[PDB]
């Protein structure tokens, strides 16, 4: 009798990792030329259709799918990391990859787990606290400075991005629009509508708050589209002919009984709009549907309305405008009123959007972003919010990093001349570490198709004992304390870089066998 | 009408990917490319025309750029990976001169003239060769081989192709030479260190004999006529009427065999020669038995045409009967031994001939049998390049300079130029930049500056300084040895006009059975 | 538009490494069969035949490999058997990581003109080297370095426990049929020794034979089965019933001479017989068939004839015994007479049974003496396998006795050269440099396959050993040193003299001359188009 169940395998020993080497190696070349400034993109087709085009390393591979584990691990990684940054995820995927292919040949002859896992876990925690020791920062503390780093920093993670032409007008940009937002820094407060058409130089940052208007009845382009001051009333209340509570039932007896019913009905509802209308609110908005006698009653009065509005616009509303909520009318008073001095339907690209700007109080944006493609305008919003996430893991530690390969370079040097005291195997395979820390410069410069070689050969030469921030330009191709050329990134992500490439080497060196269930849960 | 055009284009745009299919295999720089058939081979290669062959396709553009590169090979011989992406290079440019209202027929005249001057453009570029001139046909031919695989040997291989060209004949005057005089043969195994010369032939056949392998200042004998049992041409059958008919019939057998034996063994001979046959051929047992009791080697059934390359080499001449044999006709070598390939099969090669031949053989040994393919296409094309190189005596150094020169002049010329034809022969200064820029592309450079340089130095007029892939860019080409011969170019240019000339004419296809 | 090659066309280094994974494949497949620790590994043929092999030609030959650049490499297997027939394992592992370094390195971009001249130059240094500095002498040795030379072969084969005796027995052999060709200067006969071999009782059971020992018997006990003396006739004419001519036809009408053509049948044949038998005859050798006719005369006369005698094996006894091939009976002319001055030479000739079958065997031919092997053993593949082994053991000492050149081993030659070539390599200070550096690396495969195949710590023997080349090398005071290699016996840097290990250097050197070749070759491959089959 078969001891295990039918459909069943197993590789073992040096021929699986071996293995699982391989699929690292090959899912790693997939994205080999996407970061840097030069990045050349790539794309993925679906059994939908619904084609998607990205040069950021870690939604690249959630675009691809894989069986093997250690590739899984690795895509499972790019996701840590892009929750976690959101930059440099090809630098992580790419760096632990080439750990794995420098250590490969070592198993074939005497190594164990053992060493090579104490020896990672110990150069990633010094190079960790490298990392936090000689990170550079403002520490300034001034507004001025702060923003312009702020800036500069964007433009570093455009440094590796798609646009490089509108570096620091994007950079200024972002950075007002989150000096804009409060100490929360709520990731529901920043609003995005693509628009068709305009240039990409035209996308701007509406101060107040702006929307798309949702459909609506007849009776409309008689309110007035303009007010100089008007005040916006927070609705969740529904304008419409309902019933009670969708339950009520009514029992009369004559048609005196049902006329009084009926018309008491429309006393509510007119009572309702009494109540909005003394209140001296300009506008309304809410989550629910307005009747059309609300509608008309409003044109009649000169007044505003809309409903069916998302919650997040109504969110964004209270959190700049300065009103509050109401999901009831009875109450109504000043406090509750929101307020602004610029009320429009304006026209942004054959669209009607509701803008409502003029709130001494701003503490959301609206992002209006223009160009004339769907995916390429997705691209742009996603390193928009990439950018986003960099600066809002940055504003709490205000310290850095220079691009550019220049800190990588430093700490390889860092390890390889450190790795001379260090004994035995433990020194073999630090030093082969080292090694495999030598290749992000190396693939841009191959990147731009550079002979890659000598440059790292020039700049481990001017880093050995000639200063340190040298990084490689490419519309250069030289090497130069490039640091101050300002492509400056944060170190967290180097420590959590550094700490998912431990994680990852470790693990698959722990890899020894695995068993294939006949999988017939399918 | 619009949809012959757009067939036009379709035939230009066939033909320039088809060109563009193969460029990584040109000149000193060039790289290799596997062609698996679906049959059970396979061919590293890296001459033109063979790569062009392989392709089984059925598109007629690259039909014809394959027979022009037959025709080329035919005509120079070596390197035929140029001429068709200079062929694709003028079909793109041409594109842009049919976009621009250029008539097919204005298109054909157009070339035709550029063709004119550029033939003067390459004959005053040009200098003469000197023949038995050690130097310049060396350089010639090792650049010639440059192009190909076996170039870590060049050393080896260059001497024995002009020792070639030195024995087969005469530097007088020939105008041109046979090249089946030159023999080659190739073998599975040995080494390319292993390869050699010999002024005599090898014989593939071993001898019947085991007693005699190797006989020095032997008389050898070659004969060709039917050495069996007496037997008419035409039908008989010998009836025996008893035991003594069978008796004389034995004996008077025995008596004829050894009657013929007896005749060459008089005639002084020592080594005997047997052609093949069929139909009652001109070998027996008993003919081996004597030759043994008289120490004498046999070599049978050999082929006919080899006739004269044999009686040539040896002096020993065809004789289809007894009576005609004479000690005269005895070619006399110094010395017939019998090699040893460690395992590999035993020759037999004619040493030390006393008769004036003038036919050559060449062996070529290595680790498998592609290497050894790549190196006689690579011979043969050398061959080819010194066959023109005598024809006639006009040199051309490369680096580049060629191309770039005449590209230069013909826009020189389109600035003196007037009418629709002026922008077209633009369209062919522009033309000529392609090759180099191949050649810096292959040798890992950034082409604009290499390329730029050296317009601007063929714009200062000066030259002997091109391409250099040892400097790594523009510099002097005499000290680099890197020559090829004016015809070569010349034929190239040629061919190449006179097939986009048909090729600017043609723009109809249609299919039959 | 799309390319008209209607094929399929790969590019970058994907076939570059599909090459490296080819060269992969096979070579760890193969890894496990060369050094003194190489164990066996079994294949079963797709019709059942199970076999033992341990040499890595016969491993790969009956291999069906279709990758391109695999079959190259198994042709070079091959080859490698052909004309050497010792490393018969290693050269496709050195070339399988000569073509994973370089294959690397191009990865790393460096142009391939400059890393192929660096293949080419670094086997001409590798061969000189091998040549000057390392030379010893072996005539301080001599029917003792060959016993050694034959333990070395079977190092990984399956007589490696009893070779006291097996050594001797071969190096007598050799010392048997050893001729000489110009002269001066030995001859072997290869493949002139018959090694017949039978399923014996065991290994210890195989006797060597100072004589020859055919695969015939006697072809009837009616004739006697020990000649006292042996004159030998061997013969090539056919005993069969004589045939005239293929084109006579009998025409008679009187019928008085038929019967008597009946006669003429027997006669002929019968009157020679009687020539053959007026010389005393004792033994009768032919390829041609013997019928009852014959086989009675013999019976009369008691000489022993035994039909279908192949022709090769009938050349070397007509030879080893001073007989002479005969044809047929005619002398310089037609008198066809029988002559008794060239009879074989011998002393007897016997129809031994082994096992339990009888054969043909020769006992001491005059003047000089002969070598043939029975090959006893316990089944048939084991024979097969000893015949395997005897036939590389010989290839190995008819090299070393060619050209009296030897050096020991054991990565002893490995190191050294690793030694030499990584602290040389600043001739060219150069993009090559790396080159001839990664060339002193690529060795560090086979003492890492012998450490594999003996669980030997690896890194600890390869670094004493390159320890002490590299200051016999860089301080020659005490050049000692370098007469020391590894051997596994039990994980030693020693004299590798004592255990006689011991390999001729034209071996080396024709293993790095083909390496090189095929891995330039390849390094001078980048594009690949698949054509549609047929």
């Amino acid at each position: 009798v078969i001891l295990l169940k039918e459909g069943t395998d197993s590789s073992q020993g040096i021929p699986q990792l071996v293995s699982n080497i391989s699929a690292c190696q090959v899912i790693a070349e997939a994205v080999r030329t996407t970061l840097g400034p030069r990045g050349m993109d790539k794309l993925i087709v679906d059994g939908r259709g619904k084609a998607t085009i990205s040069n950021d390393g870690a939604t690249i591979l959630k675009l691809l799918d894989v069986v093997h584990p250690a590739a899984k691990t690795l895509v499972d990684i790019a996701k840590s990391q892009d929750a976690e940054v959101g930059d440099g995820t090809t630098s992580v995927t790419l760096l632990a990859a080439e750990f794995l292919k420098q250590v490969k040949p070592y198993v074939e002859e005497g190594l164990h787990p053992q060493i090579i896992i104490r020896a990672f876990r110990t150069a990633t925690q010094l190079a960790v606290n490298k990392i936090k020791e000689i990170a550079v920062t403002v520490k300034k503390a001034d507004k001025v400075e702060q923003r312009k780093l702020l800036e500069k920093c964007a433009m570093t993670a455009l440094s590796s991005k798609l646009i490089s032409q509108q570096k620091a007008f994007f950079a200024k940009m972002v950075v007002d629009a989150v000096m804009m937002l409060d100490d929360l820094l709520q990731l529901k407060m920043i609003g995005i509508k693509k628009v068709q058409g305009g240039a990409l130089e035209d996308s701007q940052l509406v101060a107040g708050v702006a929307f798309k208007k949702t459909f609506s009845y007849a009776g409309f382009e008689m309110q007035p589209k303009k007010y100089h001051n008007p005040k916006i009333a927070l609705l969740n209340v529904e304008l419409e002919l309902k019933a009670e509570k969708d339950n009520a039932e009514i029992r009369v007896h004559t048609v005196e009984d049902y006329q009084a019913i009926v018309d008491a009905e429309w006393n509510i509802l007119y009572d309702k709009l009494e109540k909005i209308h003394h209140s001296g609110a300009k506008v309304v908005l809410s989550k629910l549907p307005i009747g059309d006698v609300a509608t008309q009653y409003f044109a009649d009065r000169d007044m505003f309305c809309a409903g069916r509005v998302p919650e997040e616009d109504l969110k964004r509303t209270m959190m700049a405008c300065g009103g509050s909520i109401q999901t009831s009318v009875n109450a109504l008073s000043a406090d509750v009123l929101g307020r602004c001095q610029v009320f429009e339907e304006t026209q942004i690209g054959g669209e009607r959007y509701n803008f409502f700007t003029g709130c001494p109080k701003a503490k959301t944006c609206t992002f209006i972003l223009r160009g004339g493609a769907e995916q390429f305008m997705e691209e742009t919003e996603r390193s928009l919010h990439d950018a986003i996430m960099i600066v809002r893991r940055a504003i709490k530690n205000d310290s850095v990093v220079a691009g550019g390969g220049a800190i990588e370079m430093e700490l390889s040097k860092y390890l390889r001349d450190y790795s001379r005291t260090i004994p035995g195997k433990q020194q073999l395979l630090i030093g082969a570490y080292a090694k495999a820390l030598e290749i992000i410069p190396r693939q841009l410069c191959d990147n731009a198709g550079f002979d890659a070689t000598n440059i790292l050969n020039k700049l481990r030469a001017r880093h050995a004992q000639g200063g340190t921030w040298y990084g490689v330009d490419i519309n250069n191709e030289d090497i130069a304390d490039n640091f101050e050329a300002f492509v400056w990134e944060p170190a967290m992500v180097r420590i959590n870089a550094l700490t998912a490439a431990s994680e990852a080497a470790c693990l698959i060196v722990s890899v020894d066998e695995t068993i294939k269930n006949p999988r017939s849960t399918v | 009408r619009d949809k012959p055009a757009q067939i036009r284009f379709s035939n230009i745009s066939a033909a320039k990917a088809v060109a563009d299919a193969i460029r990584t295999s040109l000149g000193p720089k060039g790289m290799d490319k596997m062609i698996q058939d679906g049959k059970g081979d396979v061919t590293i290669t890296n001459d033109g025309a063979t790569i062009l062959k392989q392709m089984q396709v059925l598109h007629p553009a690259a039909r014809m750029l394959v027979e022009l590169s037959k025709a080329q090979d035919i005509e120079a011989g070596d390197g035929t990976t140029s001429v068709v992406i200079i062929a694709g290079s003028l079909l793109d440019s041409c594109t842009k001169l049919l976009q621009k209202g250029i008539h097919p027929t204005i298109i054909s005249e157009s070339f035709q003239k550029a063709l004119e001057k550029g033939i003067e453009i390459l004959t005053d570029m040009s200098r003469p060769v000197e023949l038995s001139d050690r130097e310049t046909l060396l350089n010639s031919a090792t650049t010639s081989l440059n192009s190909k695989v076996v170039s870590q040997y060049s050393s080896l291989l260059s001497p024995m192709s002009v020792n070639a060209v030195m024995k087969v004949i005469d530097p007088a005057t020939a105008t041109s030479v046979d090249l089946r005089d030159i023999k080659i043969v190739k073998k599975l195994g040995g080494t390319i260190d292993d390869c050699e010369l010999v002024e005599g032939l090898v014989l593939t056949q071993k001898v019947s004999n085991s007693g005699i392998t190797r006989v020095e200042k032997a008389k050898i004998g070659l004969i060709q006529f039917c050495l069996s049992a007496p037997k008419t041409d035409m039908d008989n059958q010998i009836v025996v009427s008893d035991y003594a008919q069978m008796d004389r019939v034995l004996r008077e057998e025995r008596a004829y065999i050894l009657n013929l034996v007896k005749q060459i063994k008089k005639t002084g001979c020592n080594v005997l020669l047997i052609q093949k046959s069929i139909l009652r051929d001109a070998l027996s047992d008993l003919a081996l038995h004597f030759l043994n009791k008289m120490k004498i080697m046999v070599i049978k059934d050999i082929e006919r045409e080899d006739i004269e390359f044999i009686c040539k080499t040896i002096g020993t001449k065809p004789v289809a009967h007894i009576d005609q044999f004479t000690a005269d006709m005895l070619g006399s070598a110094e010395l017939a031994e019998e090699v040893n390939l460690n395992g590999s099969g035993k020759l037999l090669k004619i040493t030390g001939c006393a008769s004036p031949g003038k036919t050559v053989t060449i062996v070529v040994r290595g680790s498998n049998k592609l290497v050894i393919e790549e190196a006689e296409r690579s011979i043969h094309d050398a061959l080819c390049v010194i066959r023109c190189l005598v024809k006639k005596r006009a040199l051309i150094a490369g680096g580049g300079a060629p191309e770039i020169e005449l590209a230069l002049r013909l826009t020189e010329y389109s600035r003196t130029l007037s009418g629709m034809e002026s922008y077209c022969v633009r369209a062919f200064a522009d033309a000529m930049e392609v090759i180099p820029s191949t050649l810096a592309e292959n040798a890992g450079l950034n082409p604009i500056s290499t390329v730029t340089e050296l317009r601007n130095r063929h714009a200062q007029g000066e030259k002997t300084a091109g391409i250099n892939v040892r400097k790594g860019g523009i510099s002097n080409i005499l000290e680099e040895l890197v020559v090829q011969p004016l015809l070569v170019s010349v034929s190239a240019l040629t061919l190449a006009t006179e097939t986009v000339r048909s090729i600017l004419k043609i723009d109809d296809v249609v299919n039959t059975r | 538009g799309p390319l008209s090659v209607f094929g399929d066309r790969s590019t970058g280094e994907t076939i570059r490494s599909q090459n490296v994974m080819a060269a992969a494949s096979i070579a760890n497949i193969v890894k496990s069969s060369l050094g003194p620790v190489g164990l066996d590994k079994m294949l079963v043929d797709d019709i059942g035949d199970v076999t033992i092999t341990n040499d890595g030609a016969t491993i790969l030959k009956l291999l069906e490999v279709e990758h391109p650049a695999a079959k190259v490499l198994c042709e070079l297997a091959d080859l490698q058997d052909k004309e050497v027939g010792d490393g018969t394992t290693s050269v496709v592992i050195i070339a399988a990581e000569l073509l994973k370094n370089a294959d690397e390195l191009v990865k790393q971009k460096i142009h391939p003109t400059s890393v192929i001249s660096g293949y080419r130059l670094a086997c001409k240094e590798a061969v000189r080297y091998i040549n000057e500095n390392l030379i010893v002498n072996t005539d301080e040795l001599g029917r003792d370095c060959l016993i050694n030379a034959a333990k070395t072969s079977m190092s990984s084969k399956i007589i490696g426990i009893n070779g006291d005796f097996f050594a001797n027995m071969v190096v007598d052999a050799v010392l048997a049929i050893k001729y000489t060709d110009i002269r001066g200067q030995p001859r072997y006969p290869v493949n002139s020794v018959n090694i017949l071999k039978a399923h014996g009782r065991s290994q210890m059971e195989s006797m060597l034979i100072s004589g020859y020992a055919l695969n015939c018997v006697v072809g009837s006990q009616g004739m006697p089965k020990r000649i006292v003396n042996a004159k030998i006739a061997c013969l090539d004419f056919s005993l069969q019933k004589t045939k005239m001519k293929l084109g006579v036809q009998v025409v008679i009408t009187d019928p008085e001479k038929l019967d008597q053509i009946r006669q003429r049948e027997s006669d002929i044949t019968k009157e020679r017989i009687q020539k053959i038998l007026a010389t005393g005859a004792n033994v009768i050798l032919t390829t041609g068939g013997i019928d009852d006719m014959c086989l009675k005369y013999f019976v009369e006369a008691g000489a022993m004839a035994v039909r279908r005698v192949l022709k090769r094996d009938l050349k070397r006894i007509a030879k080893a015994s001073g007989a002479t091939i005969l044809s047929t009976l005619a002398n310089l002319e037609g008198e066809e007479t029988f002559e008794a001055a060239m009879l074989g030479q011998a002393e007897e000739v016997v129809q031994e049974r082994i096992c339990d079958d009888e054969l043909i065997l020769i006992k001491n031919t005059k003047a000089r003496t002969s070598a043939s092997i029975i090959l006893r053993g316990a089944n048939d593949f084991m024979c097969d396998e000893m015949e395997r082994s005897l036939h590389d053991a010989l290839c190995v000492v008819k090299r070393v006795l060619e050209s009296k050149s030897v050096v020991p081993g054991g990565g002893a030659v490995e190191a050294a050269l690793s030694i030499y070539l990584e602290n040389y390599a600043t001739s060219m200070g150069s993009r090559e440099q790396l080159a001839i550096a990664e060339f002193a690396r690529s060795l560090l495969v086979i003492p890492n396959t012998l450490a594999v195949n003996a669980a030997q710590d690896s890194t600890d023997l390869v670094a004493k050993l390159r320890a002490f080349h590299n200051e016999a090398q860089v301080n020659p005071e005490r050049k000692n040193l370098k007469w020391i290699g590894l051997d596994l016996s039990n994980g030693k840097p020693r004299d590798n003299k004592q255990a006689g290990v011991f390999e001729p250097t034209i071996v080396k050197v024709k293993s790095l001359k083909f390496a090189t070749e095929a891995a330039i070759t390849i390094l001078r491959i980048d594009d690949l188009i698949k054509l549609h089959p047929e």
